Order: structure tokens, then C-alpha cells, then sequence
């Protein structure tokens, strides 16, 4: 289906073989087979292919080697809070001619820029990545929409899949069907939440490799999706800067209108009901222990905050008050008594420079996008860890 | 290295195209000869 | 007037004769010939 | 961008039109109407494309068709002889006015 | 009841500068944007710009760039207009208007909902 | 394809050829 | 042919398979076939091949990034013979050492250079490419002779050609012959005129 005037999706899905016929209905019957999805080989192939696609897509684009210079920076917002992350900066670019240096200005985010070494609280600034590695901006034709991908085995091999609805990732499946190609899974890049994923069929599934070891990561597969809105409201403008012979740089030029906070919106009642049912499914795995929903442990901004992208811009959302409250008893929230329209709103921040996959991949400077960004999504699953404290004899924390 | 890539593609395509109908003749069991007697009646709709 | 710019318009002048086809060496016909069984 | 004058007997309805571009009228419903008696401050009449503020009677109503909008005055009296203005968000945090219409109640 | 006390009449020569006060009353002043409207005599309204009372962020018409500045403080609930280098056409009636409600999550500063009006003031250029 | 994977060896004697029919298809 | 003397022809013709024997001149007879030389796939394939070979041959050669500097130029052909077209220019090259800049001169043609913008009609000059993209010089071992190229279909496919002496270019040919490989067409780069083509 993904064949149009545009072929430069970052996952390069146009080059794949088109699946002409219907998907196979090849149920076997009288077949039992043991499965271990924590030992599956295909996930490592998927991770390697995503890394290789990222490298081969970011390879021919424009580099940012000459831009890493001394930056003289000052305040950009007239405020003193909320949206104070904007800063203004000036520098010296190189024109087409080598001997002609030109004074230039650009706007930046506060997480992108770093005050220079041995500063006397001065205006001297630099980029974050300049003492780590190089960086390349993304080409503006590149579209980051998660087009679905069907993995297929070669001829002479086969793909067996489980059909048992309560299959929690281990154990033998009574209902096993073969198929030529996998279904339309999506390469959605996110952390701490699953977006646009395949829904659980009838029951909220908890998958963990050991369930008592806290080093294992609990995968929570929700039965019903939770719809989430995310937006950056303020009107951004894109400017262009000539750097070197025949290649251009893009940056944030100006903001039009009153600046408002980038945020996300979640229906609070459905989220609490989902957390309540997850607490039911977890307390039936951990009897006589009240669980607690608490914020994640402290660490990096990319690790603590829920990170994703919609459009070409990248979002990092606070989510501390999202994971709040304790579930005890049996269905204590009672859903609701009235027609509540309560929406929990998460504040979010935006980075331009990302060292995605923890530096295994490559640096990218995401170019800014004019206008505004709005994006809608379904939360279908959660990534949780068991904070197994000593005083958790009855009050467990996740 | 462009011409080498094309030669590799050509040889792979030739091997596949030769093996396909040989596999079909092996399925029909009359492989190894150029003319096959089939024991299948010719339907009148084709006639 | 003289024209140009697309180089394949040069090359179409040299490849006008040739055409590529695929050989399909299997054929179906009736003969009223029964296989020995 | 507004007709200069309009006339009408008391009791009958009239309409006041305003026509702009796609940028100011076509894109958004953020269009307002105001009235102003001579020697008086302008007065708050219509805020949304159709919505009336509290305290505003059923004399007036808002409407929009494509690239234009109109204030329909349902019935008339002499007190509606004031000047009328239309106003609109014009994009890029800019606010413009249509220009005016003198209502001549007969 | 909400009302905006504008300042008195200003009579001065061309090339001078005018500061006009607007003292808000009846509501918490941080809640709503402040716009200002000019009106030439025998002529309709004229928009200059707006100011965010929460943070002092302001915007202008393109022909009023540089000549105008806006300030405010919610400590005494007032906002000060300042027009510099006046011309002969700048003789007008000036109006303080309450804009829409100030939100945190959407740009409502461009909303043309001028709910309440000041009494007006006269700026006359001799 | 593999339509008699759970059946006896007598039953697979009807199906087995179509398994070979998928050994090179695509 | 003996291309081992210079394997650095730009069309890389040494890597191709040598056509040792005589071609297959098998005329079919009693065969009519429709042809369309505006819908032929092979011309787009070989245009892509020429582009790919150009990029492949040009890739390891030397770049001209340090050359894009300020040029101070003068009339080198004041004694013009109604040709002129020849500007003397001077600039600052970079030597082997990074810190040692060296004053240098070169001659250029007038279409190659452009008077630098924001000047007072002075001698400030630059290259044409410097606001578009970089360029690389051709390696001096590279020979641009149009060596003939035969295209061959893979085994299991076939090439049919029209034997008709008055072919329109589209439509049916009464006389069609098969062949394993095409004749020696030449990849001559030219516009507005066809050079040394098949008559
Ligand atoms: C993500 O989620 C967040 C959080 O949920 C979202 O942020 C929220 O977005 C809401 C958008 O509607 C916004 O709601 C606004 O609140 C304003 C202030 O609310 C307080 O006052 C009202 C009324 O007193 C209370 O009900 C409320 O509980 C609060 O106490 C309201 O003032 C806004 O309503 C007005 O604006 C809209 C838009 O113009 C009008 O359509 C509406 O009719 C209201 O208009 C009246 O008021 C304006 C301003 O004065 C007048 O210009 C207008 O003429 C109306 O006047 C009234 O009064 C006059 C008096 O004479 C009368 O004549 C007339 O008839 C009217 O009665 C609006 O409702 C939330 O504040 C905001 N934040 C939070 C924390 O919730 C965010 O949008 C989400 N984002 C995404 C992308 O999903
Ligand atoms: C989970 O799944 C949802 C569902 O698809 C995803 O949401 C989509 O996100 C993409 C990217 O954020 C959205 O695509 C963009 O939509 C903009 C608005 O589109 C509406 O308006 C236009 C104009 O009227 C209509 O044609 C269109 O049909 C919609 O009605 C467009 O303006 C954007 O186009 C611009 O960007 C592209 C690429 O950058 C350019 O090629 C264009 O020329 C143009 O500049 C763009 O198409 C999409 O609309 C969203 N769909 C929904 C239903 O919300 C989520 O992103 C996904 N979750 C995650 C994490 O990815
Ligand atoms: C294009 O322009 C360039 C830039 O000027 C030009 O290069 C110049 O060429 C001339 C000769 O072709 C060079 O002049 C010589 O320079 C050497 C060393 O500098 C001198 O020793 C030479 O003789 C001098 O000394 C003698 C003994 O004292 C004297 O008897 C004599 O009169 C001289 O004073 C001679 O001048 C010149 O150095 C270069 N300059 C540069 C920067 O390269 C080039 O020739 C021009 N091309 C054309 C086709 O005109
Ligand atoms: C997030 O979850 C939503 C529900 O929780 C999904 O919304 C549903 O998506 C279905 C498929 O996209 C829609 O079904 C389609 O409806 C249209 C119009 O009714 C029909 O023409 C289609 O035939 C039908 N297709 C199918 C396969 O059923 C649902 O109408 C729609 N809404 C509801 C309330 O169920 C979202 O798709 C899902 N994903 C995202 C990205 O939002
Ligand atoms: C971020 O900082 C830069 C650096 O000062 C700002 O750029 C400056 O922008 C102003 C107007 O926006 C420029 O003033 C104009 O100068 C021209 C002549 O250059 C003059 O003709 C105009 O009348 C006007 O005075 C100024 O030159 C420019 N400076 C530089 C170095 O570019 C930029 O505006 C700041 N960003 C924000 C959002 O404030
Ligand atoms: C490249 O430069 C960056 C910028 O300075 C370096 O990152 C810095 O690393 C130090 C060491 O971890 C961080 O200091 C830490 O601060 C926290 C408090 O925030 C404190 O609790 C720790 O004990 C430690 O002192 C510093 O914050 C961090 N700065 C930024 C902006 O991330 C980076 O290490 C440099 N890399 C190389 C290879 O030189
Ligand atoms: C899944 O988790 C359970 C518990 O969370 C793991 O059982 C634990 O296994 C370790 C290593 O076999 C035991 O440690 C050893 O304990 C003995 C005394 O019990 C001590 O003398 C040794 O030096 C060593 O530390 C640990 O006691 C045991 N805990 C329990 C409650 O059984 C289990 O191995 C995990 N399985 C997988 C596959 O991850
Ligand atoms: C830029 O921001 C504006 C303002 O927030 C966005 O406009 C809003 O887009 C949503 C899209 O879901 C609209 O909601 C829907 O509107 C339709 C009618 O247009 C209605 O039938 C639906 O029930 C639903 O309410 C919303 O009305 C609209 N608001 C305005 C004032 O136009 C816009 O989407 C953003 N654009 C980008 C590219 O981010
Ligand atoms: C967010 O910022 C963009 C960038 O400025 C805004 O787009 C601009 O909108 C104005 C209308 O207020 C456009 O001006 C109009 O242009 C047309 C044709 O150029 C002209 O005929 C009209 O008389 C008027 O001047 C402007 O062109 C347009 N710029 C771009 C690049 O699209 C956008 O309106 C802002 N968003 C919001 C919600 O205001
Ligand atoms: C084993 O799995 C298959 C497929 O996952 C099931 O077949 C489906 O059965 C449902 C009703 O049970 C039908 O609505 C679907 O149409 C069937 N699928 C197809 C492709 O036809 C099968 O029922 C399962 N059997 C058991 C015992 O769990
Ligand atoms: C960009 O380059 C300019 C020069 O092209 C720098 O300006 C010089 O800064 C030094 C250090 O303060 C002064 O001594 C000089 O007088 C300045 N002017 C000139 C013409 O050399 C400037 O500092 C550089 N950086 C920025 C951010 O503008
Ligand atoms: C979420 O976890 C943090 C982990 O630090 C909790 O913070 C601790 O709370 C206990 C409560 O008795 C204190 O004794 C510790 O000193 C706290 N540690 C720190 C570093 O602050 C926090 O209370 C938890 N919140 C919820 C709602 O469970
Ligand atoms: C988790 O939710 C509780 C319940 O709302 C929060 O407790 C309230 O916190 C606010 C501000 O911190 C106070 O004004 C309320 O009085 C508190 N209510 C109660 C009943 O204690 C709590 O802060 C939330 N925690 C997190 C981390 O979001
Ligand atoms: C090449 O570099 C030389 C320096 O090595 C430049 O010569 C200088 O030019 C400036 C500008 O006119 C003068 O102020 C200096 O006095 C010159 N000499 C030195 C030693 O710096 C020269 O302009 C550059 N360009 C060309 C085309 O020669
Ligand atoms: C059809 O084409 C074939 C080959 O293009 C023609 O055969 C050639 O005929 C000429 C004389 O007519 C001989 O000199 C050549 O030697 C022949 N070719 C070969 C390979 O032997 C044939 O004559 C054509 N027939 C018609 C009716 O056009
Ligand atoms: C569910 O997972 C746990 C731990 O991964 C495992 O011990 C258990 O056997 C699984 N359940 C089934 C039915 O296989
Ligand atoms: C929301 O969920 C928490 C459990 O995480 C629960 O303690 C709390 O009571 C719920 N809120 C309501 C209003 O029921």
C-alpha cells in the first residue's frame, strides 16, 4: 500500500516485496509446541535491522561539523518560567567562500546547549554533542511515519505462532498455526509506554521472565487502549543558514504569538480503571500484597521521562503524576459515579539533539517544523519494574 | 563493481528460472522426459 | 529547431530494435494419449 | 471590507455582511461583531460565529457562509440605528476589523 | 462589575510621546489578555496589538512596530501604553479592552473577544 | 500447507506433495 | 579487445564478459511481433547504468573543496584575437602544512568563474559551483573514449530485434530475429547531434 509520490520513509519500506494475496489462515490442529519469546532470535534481527536502516537513512544527509563553534547566547523568552527553555544564540558561520565568515543567529532549546567550560556565568555556549562525537541533521524529505512491516521466512522455512489467548510468553501452546508472513507490526520508537501496538485479545497479559527477579522487565499488555493527545501549541518558524559549499542548515527562527507549554492529555477515569485492572492482574500474581503506582527512579532525562516522537519533533514528558496512587482491595475505584471529564495533563519538553539507542546508533539533529504539531495515539501497554524494597511486605511498588 | 552486481543477479535469476519448471515436472512425476502422458482426461470446457 | 537535454533520447536512437522477452518452455495440448498404468 | 450603510423599517429583519480572505475569515470561526452609538464606546454584541453573550437580546444572530459572515438582525427598532462593526482573527496573532456599517432605521 | 479606568486627555505637539494608563477593576488582572483599540474621528476601530498580563509578552500590528510599547503590572492591576514620535493622524480615541482568558496550554491571545471596554481617552496632536 | 502435520502417516500420504509444492514458491 | 593496457576507462569495460564466438544470427521466419521503442525498459536501465558508472568512476578522485576561496582576477588576454575568454586569477592555497598558506595563480575560462557578489565591480571572483555543490576533478588516468558495449539478457530470457529495413519504431515487424547479445552500441555523450551512431 505504501506507494505514492514519496519514497523517502526512514524505514525504506518501499523496497520490500508487496504482499499480494490474503494472509494465510493456516490453522494446524492436534499440535502442541513449546515457546520461549525471551529466547527468540527474531527480536535481535529486528533491532539490528532498525539500527542499520537508521544508519543508511542518516548516511547521505548534511553534517554539522562546521557549526560546532563558540556560541554567544542570551535570554529569548520574556517570561521567567514554564516555557523558559528558549534561548537565543549567535555565532560565526562559513559562507560558500572559505575566506568569508558571516555573523549568524539562531534559537535553541536549553537542553540542547551547554554553557562553555570555565565560564564566569558568561554567554559562552556550545552544543551537547561536541565533546562526544559528530552529528548529522535529518534530511527534510525524510518522513518518520511508522509504516507496518511484515517479516517473512524464506521458502523451505516456516513461521509458527501461538493462538492461545492466555499465552503469557512461555509454556506450550495448545493452539498453534503456521503462517507465511507476520502481521503488520509497527516500528514505533517509544519508551515507558507502548503506542499504537496490537491490543490484547480478551485479558490483560503480564509477561515477565521470572516475575520475582526485579532485574526482569514486566511487559503489561492492556486489553483496551487508552487514547492520548499530545501537542506543542506555540507557532514555530523555520529559518535557513548557509554552511559551506552547497549545503544548508535549518534552525528555529522565531516564535509567533504567546508561547504556551507543550503537553499531553489523558482521560483520567479510563487510565485509573486500566491501572485498577492491572493491579487486579498483578495482585493475583502477588497475593496479599497491596501494590503502589509510583514515579520511575531518578536518572537521565531520556530515561525518566516518557520519550517519543510525533511528526519530526521529539517529545519528553514528565509522567511523575501519571504513575500515582495505590491499589488495594477489590475494585475500589468503582469506575465512576457521574459523567466525569477529568483529564490529566502532562507537561513535556523538546530536544533537538538525540543520542538514540544510547550512542550505539548516531547523533541526529531533528530539524524544526513550522506551524504546530498535534498527534493522537493509543496506549496499549506498559513497561514496568518491581521496586522491591525491604519494607514492601504488604506495600509493593512498581 | 556495478557490472559484477548485475552478473551475480543474472546468474541467480537463471538458476531460479531453470529450477522452477524442473520442480514442477518433478511434482508431476513425468520429469526426465520432454513429452508427458498424464492420465488426466481433457475436459470439454477446454475443448 | 535543434533540441536535447535528455540523454536517453540519444540512447533511444540506438535501442529501437531490441526488445526483451521471457521464455516459458511449458505447453499444454491434448493428444488422446493415455499414460501406461 | 464592509458595506457602508443599510436601511430598514422597525420590526423587519436585516443582515449585515462582511467578506474577507481565507486567512482571516475562511480559516477560523473567530469572528466577532460590535456596535457603537455615536459619542459612545463600542459595545459588545457577538463573540463567536453564532454565540450571543448573556444580556444580549434575541434581536441579533450570527452566521457564516464560506468566505463571508453576516450578522442577522431579527426585527428592528430605532435603538438599532447605531454603527456596526465586524472583527476577526487574521492569523499570526493579528486582529483586524471590517470597517463599518451605518444602520439607518426608517 | 469590571471596568478599566483609562487616563485623561493628552494634548501635545507632533514628534512627542504619550503614555496612557489603564487601571483594571473587578477581576484578578492576571486572568485575561489586554488589547487596545484606536479610533480616528469619523472612522472605525484600529487595532494596535495585545499584551499578556501574566508575563509581559506583547504583539503588534505591522505598522505600529517600534513606535509603540506596552507594559503592565498585576501588583496594582494596570497596563501602560506608550506611543513614541506621534504624527498628525495619531489624534484618536483610545480604548482599553479585556481580551480572552489566559490559558497555559493554547494560544488564545489572538481571540477577538473584547468582552469589556474602557471609557476611552483622547489623544490630540496639535 | 502442512495440512496433515498432526495426522498419522497414512493420512499424510495424501497431503505430502503439496508440501513439496511450497518448497520453492514465492 | 586488449583493455589491459588501460583498465581506467570511465565506462569500466574491462570488467565485462568477453564475447568470444560469433553472435546468434537466428532469424525466425513466419513471426510477427509488436514493438514500441518509446516504452522500452532497457533505455532507462542503461541511463541509470551510465549515471551509476559516472558516480563510481568519479568517487575516488580528488576533491576541490579548498579551491573555493576568494579569487582576485585580471584580464590576461588584453591582446585579444576576438577570442579572449581567458582570465588570470590569484588566490591562497593551503600547502601540506595547515598553518602555511601560499599565494598562488591560475588561469581560467570566463564561463567557469563569476564575479563575486557584493563588490564594487572589482576583481572579486568565485567559481560557478560554490553556491550549488562541490565538484571533484577527473583523475588524469581516466580515458573518456566511447568503448562499445554489448548488452546480454540472462540465460532463460531472450532478445528479439526487428530486421525490417524501414521500421517506423512502433508497430508490427514482419521480420524479427532473436539474438543473445546486442550489437556494439556506443555511449557517446552529445546533445543536438548524434555522433558516430548506427547508420
Ligand atoms: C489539554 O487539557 C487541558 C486541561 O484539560 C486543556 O486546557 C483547558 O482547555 C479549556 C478549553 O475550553 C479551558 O477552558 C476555558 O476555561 C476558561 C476559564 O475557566 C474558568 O472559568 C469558567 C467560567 O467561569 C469555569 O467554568 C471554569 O471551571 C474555570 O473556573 C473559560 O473562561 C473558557 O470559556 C470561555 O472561552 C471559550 C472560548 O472562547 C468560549 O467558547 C466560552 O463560551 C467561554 O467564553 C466566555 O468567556 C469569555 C472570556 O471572558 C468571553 O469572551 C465569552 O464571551 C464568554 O463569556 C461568558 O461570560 C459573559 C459575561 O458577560 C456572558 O455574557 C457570556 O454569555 C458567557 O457566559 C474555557 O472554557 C481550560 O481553562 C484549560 N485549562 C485547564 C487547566 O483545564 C487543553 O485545552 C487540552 N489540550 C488539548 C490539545 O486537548
Ligand atoms: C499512531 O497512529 C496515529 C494514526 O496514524 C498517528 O497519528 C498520525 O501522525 C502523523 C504524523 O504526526 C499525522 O500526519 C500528519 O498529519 C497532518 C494533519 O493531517 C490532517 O490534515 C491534512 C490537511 O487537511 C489532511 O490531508 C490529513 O488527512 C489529516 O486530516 C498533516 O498536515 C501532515 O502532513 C505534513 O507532513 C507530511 C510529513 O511530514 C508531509 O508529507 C506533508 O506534505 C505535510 O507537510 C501529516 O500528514 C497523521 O495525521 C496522524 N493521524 C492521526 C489519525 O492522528 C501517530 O503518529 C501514531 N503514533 C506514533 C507514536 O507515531
Ligand atoms: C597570471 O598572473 C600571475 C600573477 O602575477 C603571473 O605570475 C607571475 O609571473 C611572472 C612571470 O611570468 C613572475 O615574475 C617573475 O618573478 C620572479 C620571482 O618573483 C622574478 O625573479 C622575475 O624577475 C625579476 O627579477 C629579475 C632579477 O632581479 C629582474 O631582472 C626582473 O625584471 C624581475 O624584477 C619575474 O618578475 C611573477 O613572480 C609571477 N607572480 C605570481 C604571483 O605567480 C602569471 O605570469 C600570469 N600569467 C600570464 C599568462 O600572464
Ligand atoms: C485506537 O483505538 C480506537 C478504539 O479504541 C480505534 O478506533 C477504531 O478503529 C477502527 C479501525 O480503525 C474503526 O473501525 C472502522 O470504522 C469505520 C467507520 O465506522 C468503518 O468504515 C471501518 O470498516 C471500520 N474498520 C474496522 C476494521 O473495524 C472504529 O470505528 C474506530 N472507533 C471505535 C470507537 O471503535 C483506533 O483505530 C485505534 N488507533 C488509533 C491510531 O487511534
Ligand atoms: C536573537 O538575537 C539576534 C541577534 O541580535 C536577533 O537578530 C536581530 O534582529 C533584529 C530585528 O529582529 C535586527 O535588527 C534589524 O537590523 C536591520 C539591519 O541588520 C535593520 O535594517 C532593521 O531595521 C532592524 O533594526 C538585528 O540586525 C538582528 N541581529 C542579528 C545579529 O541578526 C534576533 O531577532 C533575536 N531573536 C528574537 C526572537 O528576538
Ligand atoms: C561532555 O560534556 C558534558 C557537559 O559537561 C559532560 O556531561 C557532564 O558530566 C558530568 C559527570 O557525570 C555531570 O556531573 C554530574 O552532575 C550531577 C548533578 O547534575 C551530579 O549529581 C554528579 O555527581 C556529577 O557531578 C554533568 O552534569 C554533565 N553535564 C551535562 C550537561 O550533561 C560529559 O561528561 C562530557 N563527556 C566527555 C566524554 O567529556
Ligand atoms: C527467579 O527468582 C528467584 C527469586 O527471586 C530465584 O531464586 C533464587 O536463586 C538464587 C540462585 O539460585 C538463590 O541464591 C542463593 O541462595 C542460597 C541460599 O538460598 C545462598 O546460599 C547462595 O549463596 C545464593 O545466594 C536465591 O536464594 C533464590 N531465591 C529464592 C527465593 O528461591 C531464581 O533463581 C530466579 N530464576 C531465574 C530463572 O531467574
Ligand atoms: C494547530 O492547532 C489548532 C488549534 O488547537 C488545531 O486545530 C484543532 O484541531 C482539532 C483536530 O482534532 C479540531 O478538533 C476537531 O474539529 C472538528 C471540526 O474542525 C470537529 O468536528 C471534531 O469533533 C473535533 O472537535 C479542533 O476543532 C481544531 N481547533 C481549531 C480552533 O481549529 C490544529 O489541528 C493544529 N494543527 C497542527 C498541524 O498541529
Ligand atoms: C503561524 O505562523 C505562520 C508563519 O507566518 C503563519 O502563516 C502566515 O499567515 C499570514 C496570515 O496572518 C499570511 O499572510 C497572508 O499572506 C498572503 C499570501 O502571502 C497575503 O495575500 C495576505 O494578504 C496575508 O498577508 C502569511 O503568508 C503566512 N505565512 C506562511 C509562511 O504561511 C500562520 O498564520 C501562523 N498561525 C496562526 C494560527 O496564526
Ligand atoms: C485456534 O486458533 C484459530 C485461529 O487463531 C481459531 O480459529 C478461529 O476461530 C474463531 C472462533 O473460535 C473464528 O471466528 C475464526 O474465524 C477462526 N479463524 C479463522 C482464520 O478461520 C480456532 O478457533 C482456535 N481453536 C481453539 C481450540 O482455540
Ligand atoms: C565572530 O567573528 C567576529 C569577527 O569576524 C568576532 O568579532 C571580534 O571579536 C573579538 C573578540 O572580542 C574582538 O576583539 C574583535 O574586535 C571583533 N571584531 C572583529 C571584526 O574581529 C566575534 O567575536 C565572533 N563571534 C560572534 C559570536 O560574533
Ligand atoms: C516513590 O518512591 C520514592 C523513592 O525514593 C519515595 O521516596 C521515599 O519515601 C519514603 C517514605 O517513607 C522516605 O522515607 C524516603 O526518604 C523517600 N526517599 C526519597 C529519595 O525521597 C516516595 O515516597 C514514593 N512515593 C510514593 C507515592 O509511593
Ligand atoms: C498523588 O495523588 C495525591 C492525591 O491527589 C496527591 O496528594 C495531593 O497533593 C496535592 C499537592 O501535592 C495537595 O494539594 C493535596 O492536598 C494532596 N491530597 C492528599 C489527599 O494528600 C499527591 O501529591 C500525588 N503525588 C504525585 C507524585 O503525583
Ligand atoms: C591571500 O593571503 C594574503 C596573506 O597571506 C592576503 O594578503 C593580505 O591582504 C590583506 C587585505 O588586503 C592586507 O591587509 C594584508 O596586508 C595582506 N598581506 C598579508 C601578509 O597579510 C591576500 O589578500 C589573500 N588573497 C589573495 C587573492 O592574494
Ligand atoms: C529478414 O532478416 C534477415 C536478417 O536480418 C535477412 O537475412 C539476411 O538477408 C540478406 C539478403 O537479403 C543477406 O545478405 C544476409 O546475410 C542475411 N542475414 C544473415 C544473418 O544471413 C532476411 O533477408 C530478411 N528477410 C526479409 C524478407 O526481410
Ligand atoms: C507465565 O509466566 C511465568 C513466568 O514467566 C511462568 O512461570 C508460567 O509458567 C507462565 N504461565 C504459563 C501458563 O505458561
Ligand atoms: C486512582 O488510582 C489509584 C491507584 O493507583 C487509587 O488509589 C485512587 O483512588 C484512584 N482515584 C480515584 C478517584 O478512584
Amino acid at each position: 500500500r505504501a506507494y505514492e509520490k514519496e519514497v523517502h520513509n526512514v524505514w525504506a519500506t518501499h523496497a520490500c516485496v508487496p504482499t499480494d494475496p490474503s494472509p494465510q489462515e493456516l490453522v494446524l490442529g492436534n499440535v502442541t509446541e513449546n515457546f520461549n519469546m525471551w529466547k527468540n532470535d527474531m527480536v535481535d534481527q529486528m533491532h539490528e535491522d532498525i539500527i542499520s536502516l537508521w544508519d543508511q537513512s542518516l548516511k547521505p544527509c548534511v553534517k554539522l561539523t562546521p557549526l560546532c563553534v563558540t556560541l554567544i547566547c542570551s535570554d529569548a523568552t520574556v517570561k521567567t518560567g514554564t516555557v523558559e527553555e528558549m534561548k537565543n544564540c549567535s555565532f560565526n558561520t562559513t559562507t560558500e567562500i572559505r575566506d568569508k565568515e558571516k555573523k549568524e543567529y539562531a534559537l535553541f532549546y536549553k537542553p540542547d546547549i551547554v554553557p562553555l567550560s570555565e565560564t564566569n556565568n558568561t554567554s559562552e555556549y556550545r552544543l551537547i554533542n561536541c565533546n562526544t562525537s559528530a552529528c548529522t541533521q535529518a534530511c527534510p524529505k525524510v518522513t518518520f511515519e511508522p509504516i507496518p512491516i511484515h517479516y517473512c521466512a524464506p521458502a523451505g522455512y516456516a513461521i509458527l505462532k501461538c493462538n492461545d489467548e492466555t499465552f503469557n510468553g512461555t509454556g506450550p501452546c495448545s493452539n498453534v498455526s503456521t503462517v507465511q508472513c507476520t502481521h503488520g507490526i509497527r516500528p514505533v520508537v517509544s519508551t515507558q509506554l507502548l503506542l499504537n501496538g496490537s491490543l490484547a485479545e480478551k485479558e490483560i497479559v503480564i509477561r515477565s521472565e521470572n516475575l520475582t527477579n526485579n532485574a526482569k522487565i514486566i511487559i503489561v499488555h492492556l486489553h483496551t487502549p487508552v487514547e492520548i493527545v499530545c501537542t506543542r501549541p506555540n507557532n514555530n518558524t523555520r529559518k535557513s543558514v548557509r554552511i559551506g559549499p552547497g549545503q544548508t542548515f535549518y534552525a528555529t527562527g522565531d516564535i509567533i504569538g504567546d508561547i504556551k507549554q507543550a503537553h499531553c492529555n489523558i482521560s483520567e477515569e479510563k487510565w485509573n480503571d486500566t491501572l485498577q485492572k492491572v493491579g487486579i492482574e498483578l495482585q493475583k500474581h502477588f497475593p496479599n500484597k497491596t501494590i503502589k503506582y509510583n514515579q520511575s527512579a531518578g536518572g537521565d532525562m531520556e530515561i525518566t521521562t516518557h520519550s517519543f516522537n510525533c511528526g519530526g519533533e521529539f517529545f519528553y514528558c514528565n509522567t511523575s503524576n501519571l504513575f500515582n496512587g495505590t491499589y488495594n482491595g477489590t475494585y475500589i475505584s468503582t469506575n465512576s459515579s457521574a459523567n466525569s471529564t477529568s483529564t490529566i495533563t502532562l507537561q513535556c519538553r523538546i530536544k533537538q539533539i538525540i543520542n538514540m539507542w544510547q550512542g550505539v546508533g548516531r547523533c541526529m539533529y531533528a530539524p524544526p517544523i513550522a506551524g504546530n504539531i498535534t498527534c493522537r495515539s493509543n496506549i496499549t501497554g506498559l513497561l514496568l519494574t518491581r521496586d522491591g524494597g525491604t519494607n514492601s511486605n504488604e506495600t509493593e511498588t512498581f | 563493481t556495478v557490472w559484477g552486481i548485475k552478473q551475480l543477479q543474472a546468474r541467480v535469476l537463471a538458476v531460479e528460472r531453470y529450477l522452477r519448471d524442473q520442480q514442477l515436472l518433478g511434482i508431476w512425476g513425468c520429469s526426465g522426459k520432454l513429452i508427458c502422458c498424464t492420465n488426466v482426461p481433457w475436459n470439454s470446457s477446454w475443448s | 529547431r535543434p533540441a536535447g537535454g535528455d540523454m536517453r533520447d540519444n540512447w533511444r536512437s540506438e535501442l529501437y530494435k531490441y526488445k526483451v522477452v521471457k521464455i516459458e518452455p511449458l505447453g499444454v495440448a491434448p493428444t488422446r494419449c493415455k499414460r501406461r498404468v | 471590507t464592509q458595506p457602508a450603510s443599510v436601511s430598514g423599517s422597525p420590526g423587519q429583519p436585516i443582515t449585515i455582511s462582511c467578506t474577507g480572505t481565507s486567512y482571516d475569515v475562511g480559516n477560523y470561526d473567530l469572528v466577532s461583531w460590535y456596535q457603537q452609538h455615536p459619542g459612545n464606546a463600542p459595545k459588545y454584541m457577538i463573540y463567536e460565529v453564532t454565540k450571543r453573550p448573556a444580556g444580549i437580546s434575541n434581536r441579533f444572530s450570527g452566521s457564516k457562509s464560506g468566505n463571508t459572515a453576516s450578522l442577522t438582525i431579527s426585527g428592528l427598532q430605532a435603538e438599532d440605528a447605531a454603527d456596526y462593526y465586524c472583527c476577526s482573527y487574521a492569523g499570526s496573532s493579528t486582529v483586524i476589523f471590517g470597517g463599518g456599517t451605518k444602520v439607518t432605521v426608517l | 462589575q469590571v471596568q478599566l479606568v483609562q487616563s485623561g486627555a493628552e494634548v501635545k505637539k507632533p514628534g512627542a510621546s504619550v503614555k496612557v494608563s489603564c487601571k483594571a477593576s473587578g477581576y484578578r488582572f492576571t486572568d485575561h489578555y489586554i488589547h487596545w483599540v484606536r479610533q480616528a474621528p469619523g472612522q472605525g476601530p484600529e487595532w494596535m496589538g495585545w499584551i499578556n498580563t501574566s508575563s509581559g509578552r506583547s504583539n503588534f500590528a505591522q505598522k505600529f512596530q517600534g513606535r509603540v510599547t506596552m507594559t503592565r503590572d498585576t501588583s496594582i492591576s494596570t497596563a501602560y501604553m506608550e506611543l513614541n514620535r506621534l504624527k498628525s493622524d495619531d489624534t484618536a480615541v483610545y480604548y482599553c479592552t479585556t481580551g480572552s482568558w489566559i490559558s497555559l496550554y493554547y494560544d488564545s491571545s489572538g481571540y477577538p473577544n473584547f468582552d469589556y471596554w474602557g471609557q476611552g481617552t483622547l489623544v490630540t496632536v496639535t | 500447507f502442512l495440512g496433515a502435520a498432526g495426522s498419522t502417516m497414512g493420512a499424510a500420504s495424501m497431503t505430502l506433495t503439496v508440501q513439496a509444492r511450497n518448497l520453492l514458491s514465492g
